[PDB]
């Protein structure tokens, strides 16, 4: 019609991308029940405490505090740079 | 008078037509108020237009969390405006001041500062039931001038 | 190049001996500490470890790699401010021993 | 020439549902004027249109019409007049 | 004292009571020693409780439960 | 062990336990207790005559840049016989490593600022004096910020009250919003919550 | 260094209102809920002030 | 890694000043872009008649306290506190009493719907499945001394529905 | 002490520090009277001045009346400017508050022992 | 009975009623009843939106609202029904072009010296006017005086009270001056030989009630309100135009709120300093206030500043 | 010198932040503003809670995230208590943590654009904004507000669907991107509207602390989004933008790359989920499941206990912070030993990135500086730190 070519010549021409998601092709709704797995270690004869043991670590160990030709370490090694992204880095 | 009182079905009528609202910008709840705005649930047109000068207002609205050194600013703003008021308050932390309420710098309630009409409860009242406290506030009035000067 | 990436800096201007300056003139400030802090010790340690590599070898963009800092404009500031540092460690006094040790129970965090 | 062609689907669209009475008055209310195609069995009079798949947010619109518990005709309804039923499908829930 | 805070606010209040409302039930019966009450149907309700019912025929309505069992 | 618990590394745990070593070794004039954490971390423990020097010195090196200060804070700890706890963390750029400075004081001594060592610290240090009155030295604008103007509590100690006493309220008596004392409608009830049987054992106390 | 070592008992005042010669703290040990028998809840002093009125909203 | 954005040289010759001199003298930007995708303006407007229309929601939406019971009426609660001690605006208040059949019961049972800050809790909370989020956002009354929920509200507004309650339930419970 | 002090030293850079702002109250207390629209009398202003000074007179440590001082200085930067609107310069008078009964047989009529 | 401070959210015990409360006189009393806390109850006549400025003076369940007309019995019955004490100050100045206006002062006072009375009230209190006397002056200002004694034969301990005339915010009569921008500015009439009354201060007014309400024994002994001191001038007049340097009416306007040239302009020409053997305000202490200090409040003209 | 407030106005943006302006004549060359309007008592109150119980209060210090605050402080507890998080958790949590940026930088060039005074580009884009919350309000529990991320991860799995729906949503949202190219960048007026405002490049640009945006687009590359891992995060491909001066117009063209690249990490995402479980397994921390609660013995009593008090956290101080999308996000959190945590003093963007207006204002109009503020996205209630 000639409408819509009116606003095929302005800012290109998309016909499909609507605002709206209230046409078709929107998904409406998903049926089956759900059941979940229970997998990470749930089970029994190996799966077992004391061997778990997710809590129960240890004080921060004190370093040499009060009461020899050293490289003069850094902390960390230095951040090496970065690459340039070959897609269109202009 | 089946003349006079006639008269207040177009008056009281007009008022609940046209509402200026100011919007108190202090919380989470002003953003939601932002997609009320945004045209989904489109604000504007349904009788009320958006946001107006301070001079020009009829309702204004308390948005968030008041805070002691906000208790002198709101009265002021609240003597500037003309005489057919009214308050409404969204979001939970205006009609007690929701949690934050226990903490030593929070104005309780939003109460004890201004008379407020309509509460409506909650953090963020989802811009759903917001709509509903405004049609609320229309149903409202249902108040006469004549027969006020006509019986007394 | 014209722009230096870090914006704020120039090019400005040459390398090579402006380095070469800044780092034989720390190290006639250096002398003049008191040899007893370890201070001497390493921060004469890497200006020679520097400077070795720094002088005097093309090109530019060679002497980024075994010098890590940023551009090498940028790496006149990693040292420009030690000039600055190592001048004021005169002013006050390091070398000497612990002053004012805490009262024998304050660094124990389980309240 | 677009003014015929389309115009043909508005003309039983806007006059062959009702006629004049059952357009003026639907009317002055709102312009929800569009009629829908599938209509609803629940409850009063309210019979909620469910509209050709067009649509979403605006496909299962209600009318509100009389009286639901004592109120007044047709210029009063904060739209809490619904039955605790419909709140399952009216919101779009299933 | 309290009874001016409602004048011409017609005190909306409860209709049914559920005080008393186990006692209309029928008081269920097995004829055996321990029974699963899992009540309402099952994942959801009370949960899961065993009780001995040997003593003036009941069960004492298992406080979860709440309906009347017995034998 | 298993999944489900966190895999730590030792390359860090080295490096941090290296680099922080000869710290302490280069200025033995301020550092009192150096400690290294069991997930990369570093507290190096500094009275605080040493405030203006030893930031001075992580200012500038070239084997330390340390110019990003992140994190300026403040704790109290009751029954300590010195009370509050300044404590400072400062970010290297182009070496990716935290590390803290914990300096303690006391209320009266007042401590020299960081103003010309760093000026992040602008806002941060106001607000130590106006929640705890921690006088700062030689700051050129020392103001209020954060609170109301008429409060005499600094409230982020341990004394002031979870309420104020300044509950406030308007009256049509003449124009004015007064205070008054502090009147709640419900007595936020405090429950009773440490349950016993010390699930720990290591950081078990001395047992005197 | 500016020392100038002198003595004096630190009372600190102006804070609060006026409680504090109203009041009177209390110091002790909490000592074992006796419906159980876990004894980790002593080795730390408490305090807490006087109780007021609690009256019915 | 990196990218250069706004970094790029003007040409400079002859020709490709002539396509910046037309842009500026004669406007042949701001028209062909901003007078085309203001316009533009054809497009359906998709707004919500909000008291006949209504948008959508999800099965497990938060809103209006309500209390639920068993077949024929139980009082499925069981006061055992949870919800209260979950509350983070202690919004809850339970006073409870041994009832003269033998089981406890509840004697005063209280939502600060000013101060219910909506966590939630209370609904993953407890054991018997008592207390539930009803989906309504009917509210909006006119004091405060209104919407503070003694009991006699919330059976009520737990038996104003309960087939919109015990759907969503039902379709929800095999998640969590 | 081993504590340095802020800025006084020993009681004398301490007290005339405090007559010195009291002539900047002096002053301000008729200035600020018609700038913030108020309607009391002036005089009441100034003894409300010197009721704040006199009644803390009971130190006898450095240090402390030097963080007053600290505190008393920085009232005035929202003094001089407008940073009090109209509000809390009207905090500083329990005007509208009941008054304190204060009498052992008047305490005993209304309250448990406040 | 009472329970702990008064600031807020308190009991008191006491539970009062006050009538009419829209006025300049009958608000501000209330403001101070809802301070210490009580279970105040305020029927108002016709006006919903115009008791909205009220409400922030009682916390929370405090006050409550209520309708009545007067004329008739029960709406001034129902709502009296469960209190203590209760207090009544309704009235007005000229006569409505639907009412009586006669028997509003007689009637009316009396139609809650009906069972209102008989239920169990104590220390009812009414108000009276220091100049309204039995003499032929005036229409309004007689026939008030009928209510003080007609009506006295209800209620036969009360302690009414007596107020002189107060100046406040927003009353009639010193708002009366410096409402009069005209082409000439006139005194009553012309001559300063009764000028003045007694000017009470509002503050005093609402003072002199809440020490009455549980003073005790003050029943019967009616009281009367001293003003400042001590007579007062002419120069009132000058006074104004020297320091200023020269809610329900309609839509619209309403069309007859006066200035109304008829016995109201005598109503406050006839001062009468009347027996100082009442005890009457200076004995319901402490009540003392000056005049020109609270002058710099009320008014307000174009300078603002100077 | 005139001695204006221009700030309390309610003139849009956000009525707060009111300052002074002591400006000579035109220019300004001196601003003192002041904060304080919203205190509201945080990190006091925290001190009575519980770990379970305080965490929605993390997620009401934004407006705007809901997925990355609460990121930022389960990964701050779950350092303390030595767990790692299950594998198909940890790409919720980037999903999420992906899908909040393309909230922020939506709304930091709107409300930017409407200081301004643009009206057009803040209908055009919150109408699209919508097809977004419907994802919140399927998941998790509410229109914004989510307590959502627990410190045992993920708090239920998101049902059938939201794989066909963000795929459906992502396929079609550049078309939008593109509109407002030909709103903005091509424009002459807004680019005169903006340009050289706010130099500020210099070292002193780092000595104010600043986090990133008015970082690295301005300069210096950083940042917290590949030298500092949070969870599977480093097993995706993208690149970090950097504009060329140190002005607002090469700190803006920073936010139209920075979502083109959350629309490629959600496309790459949704190709390597793995199916798996939700919570951590040894339930001293997560709660059992519904169905478990009400069957066994051991189920209950890791129930029952697990809401009366909260967890057991050893002692030791720690500190993290996370790539917010104005920020970082710095919390210390102080442990003390007990289900109630000592101190929590956070640190958020803001105090660096307002402090700083001093130094970026001067020289400049007055009309220049409600178009500053909107360049650094600056949330009030935020500044609460
Ligand atoms: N102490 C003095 O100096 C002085 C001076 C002048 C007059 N008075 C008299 O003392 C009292 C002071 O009143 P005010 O200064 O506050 O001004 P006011 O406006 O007259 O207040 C008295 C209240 O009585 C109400 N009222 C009038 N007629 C009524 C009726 N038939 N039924 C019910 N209510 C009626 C009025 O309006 P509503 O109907 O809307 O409630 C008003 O709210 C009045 O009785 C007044 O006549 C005293
Ligand atoms: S609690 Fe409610 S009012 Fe407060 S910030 Fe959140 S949404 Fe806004
Ligand atoms: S929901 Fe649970 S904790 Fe709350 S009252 Fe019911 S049974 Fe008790
Ligand atoms: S709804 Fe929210 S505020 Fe109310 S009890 Fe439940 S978790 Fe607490
Ligand atoms: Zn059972």
């Amino acid at each position: 019609r000639f409408i819509q070519w009116l606003r095929n010549w302005a800012s290109g021409r998309d016909l499909q991308a609507k605002l709206q998601l209230r046409y078709q092709e929107i998904s409406k709704r998903t049926q089956p029940p759900p059941k979940l797995p229970v997998g990470p270690s749930h089970k029994l004869s190996n799966n077992y405490y004391c061997t778990r043991d997710g809590r129960r670590e240890a004080m921060p160990p004190s370093i040499v505090m009060s009461s020899s030709e050293k490289k003069a370490v850094s902390p960390a090694p230095p951040i090496k740079r970065w690459e340039l992204s070959q897609d269109e880095p202009y | 008078e089946y003349v006079v009182a006639k008269l207040d079905d177009l008056i009281n009528w007009a008022r609940r037509s046209s509402l200026w609202p100011m919007t108190f910008g202090l919380a989470c709840c002003a953003v939601e108020m932002m997609h009320m705005a945004a045209p989904r649930y489109d604000m504007d047109r349904f009788g009320v237009v958006f946001r107006a000068s301070p001079r020009q207002s009829d309702v204004m609205i308390v948005a968030g969390t008041l805070t002691n050194k906000m208790a002198p600013a709101l009265r002021k703003v609240y003597d500037q405006m003309p005489e057919p008021r009214y308050v409404v308050s969204m979001g939970s932390c205006a009609n007690g001041g929701g949690y934050y309420h226990y903490s030593y710098s929070v104005v309780r309630g939003c109460d004890r500062i201004v008379p407020v009409d309509i509460y409506v409860p909650g953090c963020p009242p989802t811009a759903e039931a917001l709509l509903y406290g405004i049609l609320q506030l229309q149903k409202k009035i249902k108040r006469e001038k004549r027969l006020r000067i006509w019986y007394r | 190049k014209k722009t230096t990436g870090l914006v704020g800096l120039a090019v400005c201007e040459t390398p090579h001996e402006r380095l070469k300056i800044l780092y034989t003139k720390i190290l006639d400030v250096l002398g003049h500490i008191p040899k007893n802090a370890a201070y001497r010790k390493y921060t004469e340690q890497i200006t020679n470890e520097k400077l070795s590599m720094v002088k005097a070898e093309p090109d530019v963009k060679k002497l980024e790699e075994r010098l890590q800092g940023g551009q090498i404009e940028e790496v006149i500031l990693q040292a420009e401010n030690e000039l600055s540092l190592a001048r004021k460690m005169i002013q006050w006094k390091p070398w000497e021993p612990l002053v004012e040790e805490p009262p024998a129970s304050q660094w124990k965090w389980p309240i | 020439m677009e003014l015929l062609q389309v115009l043909k689907r508005g003309l039983q669209q806007v006059s062959g549902h009702g006629g004049l009475r059952g357009y003026l008055r639907v009317l002055f209310r709102a312009n929800d004027v569009r009629v829908g195609t599938l209509v609803g069995e629940d409850k009063y009079g309210n019979k909620y249109y469910e509209d050709n798949k067009q649509f979403f947010g605006r496909h299962r619109w209600v009318i509100y019409t009389t009286e639901m518990n004592g109120k007044n005709t047709f210029w009063d309804v904060d739209g809490s007049m619904v039955p605790p039923e419909w709140h399952r499908w009216l919101h779009c829930m299933t | 004292y309290r009874k001016v805070r409602f004048v011409g606010r017609q005190k909306e209040v409860n209709e049914n009571f559920a005080i008393d409302l186990i006692a209309e039930q029928p008081v269920s019966q097995v004829g055996s020693r321990v029974i699963s009450c899992d009540g309402g149907g099952g994942a959801l309700g009370h949960p899961r409780v065993y009780i001995n019912l040997d003593k003036e025929t009941k069960t004492g309505t298992c406080g979860y439960c709440g309906l009347q069992f017995r034998q | 062990t298993r999944p489900t618990v966190r895999p730590r590394n030792d390359v860090a745990h080295k490096q941090l336990s290296a680099f922080g070593e000869y710290v302490a070794e280069i200025l033995p004039k301020y550092v009192q207790q150096v400690q290294v954490s069991c997930f990369n971390e570093l507290e190096i423990c500094i009275h605080p005559d040493g405030v203006i020097p030893v930031l001075t010195f992580l200012r500038d090196h070239s084997n330390a840049q340390f110019k990003s200060l992140a994190d300026l804070t403040a704790v109290d700890i009751p029954t300590r016989q010195n009370r509050f706890e300044i404590v400072y963390n400062l970010l290297s750029l182009r070496f990716n490593s935290r590390i803290r400075v914990k300096t303690y004081t006391d209320e009266l001594t007042p401590i020299e600022s960081s103003v010309p060592v760093y000026k992040a610290a602008n806002w941060y240090e106001r607000e130590i004096w106006d929640m705890f009155g921690v006088f700062f030295a030689n700051h050129p604008d020392l103001r209020r910020i954060l609170t109301d103007y008429g409060f005499e509590g600094h409230p982020f100690r341990k004394d002031f009250p979870l309420s104020g006493y300044v509950e406030l309220r308007y009256d049509d008596e003449v124009k004015r919003v007064v205070a008054e004392p502090v009147e709640l409608a419900q007595e936020f009830r405090k429950f009773d919550l440490n349950s016993p049987w010390e699930a720990f054992p290591a950081y078990r106390q001395p047992p005197e | 260094i500016t020392v100038d070592e002198k003595l004096d008992i630190t009372t600190i005042t102006g804070v609060p209102e006026e409680h504090i010669k109203t009041r009177k703290a209390r110091i002790f040990v909490p000592a074992r809920n006796n419906m159980q028998s876990g004894v980790n809840n002593t080795k730390k002093w408490k305090m807490e002030f006087d109780t007021r009125e609690r009256w019915e909203n | 890694t990196y990218k250069y954005v706004n970094l790029r040289e003007p040409s400079m010759d002859m020709k490709s000043v002539t396509d910046r001199a037309a842009q500026t003298l004669l406007w042949t930007e701001l028209i062909r872009g901003l007078g085309m995708t203001l316009s533009y303006l054809f497009r359906e407007p998709a707004t919500i008649n909000y008291p006949f229309e209504k948008g959508p929601l999800s099965p497990r939406f938060r809103g209006e306290h309500a209390l639920r019971r068993y077949p024929s009426g139980e009082e499925r609660c069981i006061a055992c506190k949870l919800c209260e001690a979950v509350c983070p605006a202690q919004a809850i208040t339970i006073e409870a009493e041994p009832r003269a059949d033998g089981s406890r019961r509840t004697t005063r049972y209280d939502i600060d719907m000013t101060k219910c800050i909506y966590c939630g809790f209370c609904q993953e909370a407890c054991p018997v499945d008592a207390i539930v989020e009803g989906p309504n956002f009917e509210f909006s009354t006119e004091t405060h001394e209104e919407l503070l929920y003694n009991k006699e509200k919330l059976l009520n507004n737990g038996d104003k529905w309960e087939a919109e309650i015990a759907a969503n339930i039902q379709a929800d419970y095999l998640y969590r | 002490t081993s504590v340095k002090p802020i800025f006084s030293r020993d009681m004398n850079e301490a007290k005339r520090r405090v007559r010195e702002l009291y002539r900047a109250w002096y002053r301000e207390v008729p200035n600020t009277v018609h700038l913030f629209q108020l309607d009391i009398s002036v005089k009441q202003g100034r003894d409300k001045v010197r009721e704040m000074f006199k009644k803390n007179a009971h130190i006898t440590d450095p240090r402390v009346v030097d963080l007053l001082v600290i505190k008393g200085k920085m009232e005035l930067e929202e003094t001089i400017k407008v940073w009090k609107q109209r509000t809390h310069v009207m905090r500083f008078f329990h005007e509208t508050e009941a008054p304190r009964p204060k009498d052992f047989l008047s305490k005993f009529y209304v309250g448990h022992d406040p | 009975i009472p329970h702990g401070k008064g600031g807020r959210s308190s009991v008191s015990g006491i539970v009062a009623t006050v009538f009419g409360a829209t006025g300049f006189l009958g608000r501000y009393v209330v403001n101070h009843l809802g301070r210490m806390g009580s279970q105040v109850i305020v029927p108002h006549r016709c006006e919903p939106y115009d008791t909205m400025h009220l409400r922030p003076m009682g916390d929370l369940g405090q006050i409550i609202f209520m309708d009545w007309n007067g004329r008739d019995k029960d709406s001034i019955r129902r709502a009296v029904e469960h209190s203590s004490v209760v207090i009544n100050l309704v009235g007005r100045e000229w006569e409505t072009q639907n009412f009586d206006f006669e028997d509003v002062f007689v009637k009316i006072p009396q139609a809650i010296a009906q069972v209102s009375k008989e239920a169990g009230v104590e220390k009812f209190i009414h108000i009276s006017h220091l100049n309204a006397d039995i003499k032929s002056s005036s229409k309004y200002l007689r026939s008030k005086a009928v209510g003080e004694k007609e009506v006295r034969e209800t209620f036969p301990e009360a302690t009414i009270i007596k107020p002189a005339e107060i100046f406040g915010r927003e009353d009639r009569f010193l708002n009366y001056f410096a409402n009069i921008r005209w082409f000439g500015g006139v005194p009553l009439i012309s001559l300063g030989k009764k000028t003045v009354k007694q000017p009470v201060y509002i503050v005093d007014v609402t003072k002199g009630i809440i020490n009455a309400i549980k003073d005790p024994d003050a029943r019967g002994k009616t009281f009367a309100f001293v003003g400042p001191s001590r007579y007062l001038l002419f120069d009132l007049v000058q006074y104004v135009f020297a320091v200023a340097h020269r809610i329900g009416r309609l839509f619209e306007i309403s069309p007859f709120e006066p200035w109304t040239t008829r016995d109201k302009v005598e109503r406050i020409h006839t001062t009468d300093k009347i027996l100082p053997h009442l005890p009457g305000l200076e004995d319901l202490g402490v009540e003392a206030t000056p005049l020109e200090l609270k002058a710099i409040e009320v008014l307000r003209r174009h300078r603002t500043y100077r | 010198n005139l001695t204006l407030n221009f700030g309390p106005q309610h003139p849009a943006a956000h009525g707060v932040l009111r300052l002074v302006m002591e400006l000579s004549g035109e220019m300004v060359r001196k601003c003192d503003p002041h904060i304080g309007l919203l205190h509201r008592g945080t990190e006091k109150l925290i001190e009575y809670k519980t770990y379970l119980q305080a965490l929605p209060y993390f997620d009401r210090l934004d407006y705007v995230s809901m997925m990355c605050n609460e990121q930022a402080y389960s990964l701050a507890v779950e350092k303390l208590l030595n767990i790692q998080p299950p594998p198909r958790a940890q790409w919720i949590r980037v999903l999420f943590g992906e899908i909040t940026r393309l909230l922020n930088h939506i709304m930091a060039v709107t409300t930017h654009a409407l200081d301004i005074g643009a009206m057009t580009p803040f209908f055009w884009m919150f109408e699209e904004r919508e097809k977004m919350f419907e994802f919140y309000e399927r998941v998790s529990g509410a229109r914004m507000h989510a307590a959502y991320v627990r410190p045992g991860g993920v708090h239920q799995d998101l049902p059938l669907g939201l794989m066909d729906d963000i795929y459906e949503f992502s396929k079609n949202f550049s078309l939008r991107i593109d509109e407002l190219e030909e709103m903005l960048t091509n424009n002459r007026i807004w680019r005169n509207r903006t340009v050289d405002i706010g130099i500020v490049t210099a070292e002193d640009a780092l000595n104010y602390g600043f986090s990133g945006v008015m970082l690295r687009g301005s300069g210096i590359q950083w940042d917290l989004r590949k030298t500092q891992p949070y969870d599977v995060y480093d097993q995706v491909e993208f690149d970090v933008p950097i504009g060329s001066r140190g002005d607002c117009y090469d700190r803006y063209l920073c936010r139209v790359e920075e979502m083109r690249q959350s629309i490629r990490i959600i496309s790459q995402c949704l190709n390597k989920m793995p199916p798996g479980e939700i919570k951590v397994d040894d339930a001293k921390v997560s709660p059992p499941k519904r169905a478990e609660m009400k069957t066994s013995m051991e189920s209950l009593i890791h129930h029952f206990k697990l809401y009366t008090e909260g967890y057991q956290v050893p002692p030791g101080a720690t500190y993290t912070a996370i790539e917010a999308p104005k920020g970082e996000f710095g919390v210390y959190l102080v442990s003390d030993g007990s289900s109630r945590p000592y101190r929590c003093k956070i640190k958020a963007p803001g105090f660096a990135h307002l402090a700083g207006l001093d130094k970026m204002s001067k020289g400049h109009m007055l009309a220049d500086v409600v178009a500053i503020i909107g360049t650094q996205d600056i949330v009030f209630g935020e500044v609460d730190r």
